[PDB]
RNA sequence: ACCUUACCUGGCCUUGACAUGCUGAGAACUUUCCAGAGAUGGAUUGGUGCCUUCGGGAACUCAGACACAGGUGCUGCAUGGCUGUCGUCAGCUCGUGUCGUGAGAUGUUGGGUUAAGUCCCGUAACGAGCGCAACCCUUGUCCUUAGUUACCAGCACCUCGGGUGGGCACUCUAAGGAGACUGCCGGUGACAAACCGGAGGAAGGUGGGGAUGACGUCAAGUCAUCAUGGCCCUUACGGCCAGGGCUACACACGUGCUACAAUGGUCGGUACAAAGGGUUGCCAAGCCGCGAGGUGGAGCUAAUCCCAUAAAACCGAUCGUAGUCCGGAUCGCAGUCUGCAACUCGACUGCGUGAAGUCGGAAUCGCUAGUAAUCGUGAAUCAGAAUGUCACGGUGAAUACGUU
């Protein structure tokens, strides 16, 4: 019984990655349960555009993080563990706990 | 506006007298978006009128309302080289809110205790023409009569 | 048994539960009465329920959360109004009429960059 | 009136940000400091060779860079000892091992970046810049390129007053969103100032 | 004000200056440019030239005013008057 | 944001970064209050012999790219303009124009 | 407040705070000391270091000479880049053809219609491009996927707390998708475009909001963010340090906050939100203080722990319109917190005094529906310093005959 997490700034690379682990988790027997999205953090920006005096014009920016959680049962084989390079690839964080 | 395209939004509210004009006397009388205050305000109005007059207090509500409707109106315009009014007839709906606005403002200076027994003196008054407000609407009348030459 | 609706109305949700029974009307675990002080809440409530003279035959539990007073009465009787609907699949036309079943839609607007509010501004002297 | 970004109005939905990786507050500065001062450390090495687009991928604690340019021999010289001596270089900017990729590039005057620091190099010599602007249009269009303008702007010939020409040609739609323009900047900095070239490059609607 | 669990506050140039002046009574005004000191009730009776921030003002200590920085009885702007 | 205003600042960066033990000491020995006023005083002056450039206080972060100080946001390391240009080129990572 | 900092006073440096080329001597470190407001200078235990073709080299500290380094110095009327504005108004043009000796004009005019150079039909014009609309984000309906730290319909345990077993019901979270396209009906209309109502529908007529700013104009703003052609200083117009100023004050102007009270001021108990920040961080419990606060340390790398208890609202008691149980400036005394240091020149706390202020002339401003009005909450900058900026919710209006 592990739980496994997964952080990122895209959407689509996340779904990938969980895509990915469900499949190869699955594939090899070990009971999976399904994702659990948890809710994404939205941080904003306003700045001014202008080198000098215009206080009116802005621009609003925003960076966002998404988080997945799975849990596995019955742990019989661990593979993924030396697929680390395949798990992430550039930009997806993944957190394990609980081997 | 330009277009004539503005709908318009029936409110009908009220709690557990279920009258449509006292509904609107409520959105007349509410202020800053207080409706339990106003609420509050009109029923005490309202309760004070009761056990005072053995009459009931919707028809002596009602009653003067149509004791402050005004009928016509003098209205400024510009003719272009001198300063003229003109008398017109008020529109059937207007007249329903020239009264509530003329009553809540007059109430709302009497200087007595709270606007309980305010509007329950203005609401007396106007049930048979005593009030300020009914002088006032006289006044407005009589200016409009006093401009008739222009009518139109 | 029983039936289950939804309502939502301006940042709130409430979900409720119909069966037979004597209304007994909980809201969270509370009375009716003992939630709403002294305000136009329960008759709008139950509004949608005198209107189908079914006030007692449908015992009503219910849980609201999130929004204010006003928002979680009309929450309240958007989901009973389901909750009805999904029992009286006749009366469609007459909650239309009614114009209960079709759900508030207006939600605060955001503010804006160089206003203060949603649509205020500062005073703009000409000079 | 100003006109927003192109590439930045484009990021997600059909644009994709040339540094990907992750990280947190720990270290995200450091990573972006550093990626920005390796880009201008491989541009301002390897300006004579016609360089593009330089991607950043950050696995963890390693870095996977990818070159894009058109002279793919300049880099990979003698079996690549440039190669080598780069990773040596670039080993200190950022402490993680280092990994380069060099990518060749089909069509170099299709890319909005090639076609200005051209048109810029070519004004540096004392060419009049109708027929450089001229002769960019005309290979661009006779190869795909379902638009493309170019704007150039500054003390054009020598006289001392600014002023902006631009020549377009095709479709250039700036804004609907399923295009793909590509676009790039660049400076010239002759004896009489800095003037400034302009791209816009329309290829094709995105579609599905 | 401060906070009491630091009653004092004198640079440690000031007070070797000064704690020097205690054996030996007042002789000599003391020039100081720290305007941040705090006369202690233990140097009543020394003249103190205090920077204004072109020259030195020399300055009087008793009892009455040992509860006040040194730069407080020494103003900086002039305002010799709009008319 | 001239030449000796960024390495005049990278030396309060060094000298704070260089102590950065002895100043937590001492305001361990001044805050805690059964310290006794003989283990005060001489913590007071060995604050006050201790250079004054080696405080939090002292240290005004600039752009890391320019050194302009106002304007500032320290989730990256850049100014109130260069992340604009760095944001339109694409190069920070996860940044896009919010509408919302 | 120091710094920031660019100004003043004073003190101190001339290859210099920084980079390259030359030569020479050596570890930076740590030496816990003295003179001075301080830059700075002088003694200063200890180790000479790493790899050697073992010759020397790297990098570090210092010294000397030039080529220099340096400037928030001037020119935005020499410039790039970036921005305001007309204006989110519906306009602005080109190719070929045709008309005119020509500058030019047609297309782009007409009759309708639309928010729209949007669309229809006519028509020496036929086409095209940049604009409008659409593609993007968010919200409003529903389906599937999934149930942890989230939820609790049903069973049970129950110390009556989703507290536990458990569930995949619901809400909720976030990905993928359906839905609204004038689609259907009646009337009008050149039987065209389109217009006025109706059904269904959660939503009906670009559903609501945001991003998106055409050709150009104002020699508009910026050389002080940056870059940059010139011109300017080299013992200073470049550097270092300590104090003072940008927070001064007979007056005038712009933008806000608090009020002038009874749709309220206090007192007691009581109800419901959204959004967000946190490991050089949040910083709970108990306990100690009237208080601002202090010891203490749990838990949290965060749907879990903290910031942190929303307020206005409702009820009950009181004040009774009095410059007042209104209003809070000013002022006196003593405190608390961070910071090396709250005098010039911080914010909050306790006691007391308690002002102008009775809704404000000429003139003038914002707003068409979750809008105006009113009440609270969070973030950035940041050791501390918001009545400012950006953002989030609670309650919730009146009015539009019409275009002179
Ligand atoms: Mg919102
Ligand atoms: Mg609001
Ligand atoms: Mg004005
Ligand atoms: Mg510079
Ligand atoms: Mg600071
Ligand atoms: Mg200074
Ligand atoms: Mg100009
Ligand atoms: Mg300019
Ligand atoms: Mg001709
Ligand atoms: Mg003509
Ligand atoms: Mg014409
Ligand atoms: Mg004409
Ligand atoms: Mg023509
Ligand atoms: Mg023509
Ligand atoms: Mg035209
Ligand atoms: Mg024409
Ligand atoms: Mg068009
Ligand atoms: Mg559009
Ligand atoms: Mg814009
Ligand atoms: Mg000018
Ligand atoms: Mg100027
Ligand atoms: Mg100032
Ligand atoms: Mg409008």
């Amino acid at each position: 019984q592990i739980r496994i997490r997964l952080k990122a700034f895209d959407h689509r690379l996340i779904d990938q990655s969980t895509q990915e682990i469900v499949e190869t988790a699955k594939r090899t027997g070990a009971q999976v349960r399904g994702p659990i999205p948890l809710p994404t953090r939205k941080e904003r920006f306003t700045v001014l555009i202008s080198p000098h005096v215009n206080k009116d014009a802005r621009d609003q920016y925003e960076i966002r993080t998404h988080k997945r959680v799975l849990d596995i049962v019955q742990p019989t084989d661990k593979t993924v563990d030396a697929l680390m390079k395949l798990d992430l690839a550039a930009g997806v964080e993944v957190q394990i706990s609980l081997g | 506006p330009r277009r004539r395209v503005a709908a318009k939004r029936e409110v009908l509210a009220d709690p557990k007298y279920g009258s449509q004009i006292l509904a609107k006397f409520m959105n007349h009388v509410m202020e800053s978006g207080k409706k339990a205050v106003a609420e509050r305000i009109v029923y005490g109005a309202l309760d004070k009128v009761k056990e005072r007059g053995k009459a009931d207090p919707l028809e002596t509500f009602e009653k003067a309302l149509d004791a402050i409707a005004p009928l016509v109106e003098v209205k400024s315009r510009r003719v272009g080289g001198a300063t003229y009014q003109v008398p017109v007839e008020v529109r059937p709906s207007r007249r329903n809110a020239l009264a509530m606005r003329w009553l809540v403002d007059f109430a709302r200076k009497r200087g007595e205790k709270s606007m309980a027994l305010r509007l329950a003196g203005e609401l007396l008054d106007a049930a048979e023409g005593k009030g300020a407000a009914v002088k006032k609407r006289e006044d407005v009348h009589r200016m409009a009569e006093a401009n008739k030459a222009f009518s139109h | 048994t029983q039936n289950y609706g939804t309502g939502r109305r301006k940042t709130a949700t409430a979900r409720v539960f119909l069966r037979p029974g004597t209304g007994k009307i909980s809201i969270n675990n509370r009375g009716l009465d003992q939630f709403f002080g002294r305000e136009t809440a329960r008759m709008v409530v139950r509004q949608p329920l005198e209107l189908t003279e079914t006030v007692e035959k449908f015992d009503i539990f219910v849980t609201v959360v999130g929004g204010g007073v006003s928002g979680q009465a009309g929450a309240i009787r958007h989901g009973i109004t389901r909750a009805l609907i999904e029992y009286d699949e006749t009366l469609r036309s007459s909650l239309r009429k009614a114009g209960y079943v079709t759900r508030d839609a207006r939600e605060v607007e955001r503010k804006k960059v160089g206003l203060r509010k949603a649509r205020k501004r500062p005073q703009y002297s000409k000079r | 009136g100003q006109k927003v970004h192109p590439n930045g109005i484009r990021l997600g939905i059909v644009k994709e940000h040339t540094s990907v990786w992750y990280a947190d507050r720990k270290n995200y500065a450091d990573y972006l400091f550093a990626d920005l001062k390796v880009r201008e450390y491989l541009q301002d090495k390897l300006k004579s060779a016609s360089v593009s687009r330089i991607d950043i991928h950050r696995p963890a604690q390693t870095a996977r860079i990818t070159i894009h340019t058109a002279r793919p021999g300049i880099v990979i010289g003698k079996k690549g000892e440039d190669v080598e001596k780069l990773r040596q270089d670039l080993t200190k900017q950022m402490g993680v091992p280092v990994h380069i990729n060099i990518e060749e590039i089909r069509k170099p005057e299709l890319d909005a970046m090639l076609v200005a620091q051209s048109v810029a190099q070519q004004l540096e010599r004392r060419v009049m810049f109708r027929r450089a602007m001229k002769r960019a249009v005309q290979n661009a269009m006779r190869i795909g390129a379902k638009g493309i303008k170019i704007q150039v702007s500054g003390r054009l010939g020598g006289a001392e007053i600014a002023r902006t020409e631009w020549y377009r040609e095709g479709r250039v739609p700036l804004h609907t969103l399923r295009a793909d323009i590509d676009y790039a900047t660049y400076e010239a900095h002759t004896t009489y100032g800095v003037i400034g070239v302009k791209v816009w490059i329309f290829k094709g609607e995105v579609i599905g | 004000p401060r906070s009491l669990k630091k009653g004092p506050f004198i640079d440690l140039h000031l007070l070797k200056k000064v704690e020097v002046a205690v054996e030996k009574n007042d002789r000599k005004p003391i020039k100081t440019w720290s305007r941040r000191s705090m006369i202690l009730p233990h140097m009543v009776g020394l003249t103190i030239a205090v920077h204004n921030g072109r020259q030195h003002v020399p300055v009087l200590v008793n009892e009455d005013m040992v509860g006040h920085k040194l730069g407080e009885f020494a103003a900086t702007r002039t305002y010799r008057g709009h008319a | 944001a001239k030449e000796s205003m960024k390495n005049r600042e990278l030396k309060r960066q060094l000298t704070v970064a260089k102590y950065a033990k002895k100043r937590a000491e001492l305001k361990a020995i001044i805050a805690n209050p059964n310290s006794s006023a003989e283990e005060r005083w001489n913590a007071q002056v060995a604050l006050q012999k201790q250079p004054r450039d080696a405080s939090a206080s002292r240290l005004r972060n600039r752009c890391r790219l320019t050194g302009r100080p106002h304007g500032f946001y320290r989730k990256f390391g850049l100014s109130r303009n260069k992340l604009r240009e760095a944001a339109m080129r694409g190069d920070v990572p996860g940044l896009v124009k919010a509408s919302w």
